[PDB]
């Protein structure tokens, strides 16, 4: 009988890459969950998962930091995925009707 | 907020291809936000609040954690990743917001929790109720010190 | 502002 390797099935995503800080609007909140959300709150109906956190790195890298007399001024984030995904992740919001 | 649902076409030419996802609910999600302290996360309640409001429109039953310390994730986590409910359900849920470093995010008390840590808890070995289902992780930490600067596009 | 988390 087939057998699972002991962790398989994930995907995680985050807000900014290996070293680095991700960045927060004091009012607007994170700029990674921000995106997160537009996304998927618009395109959870025809995209999966992995597609929509590409969409998210799109928006993420187009960002800048809004912090004048810091050293934030115009800064940059870079979002990432990982994935032991093993199909396409779609989250079929509302169905059946 | 509104989530668009997908047309009954839509999931009748893609659900052969996909991980099962067609419980109701979809799964469990936690939500785990640390904002008190490593600065005050301001801004940190919109965030959370927004994701409670994302995954309940997805359809999950959403679990929320507020200012927890690393014992206490770890512990809340175990206890999350062994709910009798992942059994019936098709996917699962975990968003972990905080201060962090690379590979960790801090409890309010300052102390560390690995992320190695908390994806075992989810794994096959310690949580065979989602084997072979998709678990979602969304980790909004920093992961080192080092701002980006940017670069000159060319 | 624009802060680090």
């Amino acid at each position: 009988k087939m057998r699972l390797p002991t962790r398989s099935d994930m995907i995680c995503g985050y807000a900014c890459l290996k070293g680095t800080a991700a960045m927060r609007n004091t009012k607007r909140g994170s700029w990674y969950i921000e995106a997160l959300a537009q996304v998927f709150s618009e395109r959870a109906c025809d995209m999966h998962v992995a597609d929509m956190l590409v969409k998210v790195n799109a928006l993420i890298k187009d960002r800048e930091g809004y912090a004048p007399g810091t050293e934030f001024h115009r800064c940059k984030e870079m979002s990432e995925y990982c994935s032991t995904l093993c199909r396409h992740l779609y989250l079929f919001p509302g169905h059946p009707p | 907020m509104q989530v668009k649902p997908c047309t009954p076409e839509f999931y009748q030419t893609h659900f052969q291809l996909a991980y099962r996802l067609q419980s109701r609910p979809r799964g469990l999600a936690l939500v785990l936000s640390n904002v008190h302290f490593l600065e005050f996360r301001s801004g940190g309640d919109v965030d959370h609040s927004t994701l409670v409001t994302l995954f309940k429109l997805l359809g999950y039953d959403v679990h929320v954690l507020c200012d927890q310390t690393a014992q206490e994730m770890q512990e809340k986590l175990q206890n999350f990743a062994q709910l009798p409910a992942h059994r019936v359900t098709d996917s699962c849920i975990v968003a972990l917001l905080s201060h962090g470093v690379e590979g960790a995010i801090y409890g309010v008390d300052g102390k560390l929790l690995q992320l190695q840590e908390v994806f075992q808890l989810f794994d096959n070995a310690n949580c065979p109720s989602l084997q072979n289902k998709p678990k979602m992780f969304f980790i909004q930490a920093c992961r080192g010190d080092e701002t980006d600067r940017g670069v000159d596009q060319q | 502002a624009d802060v680090a988390d």
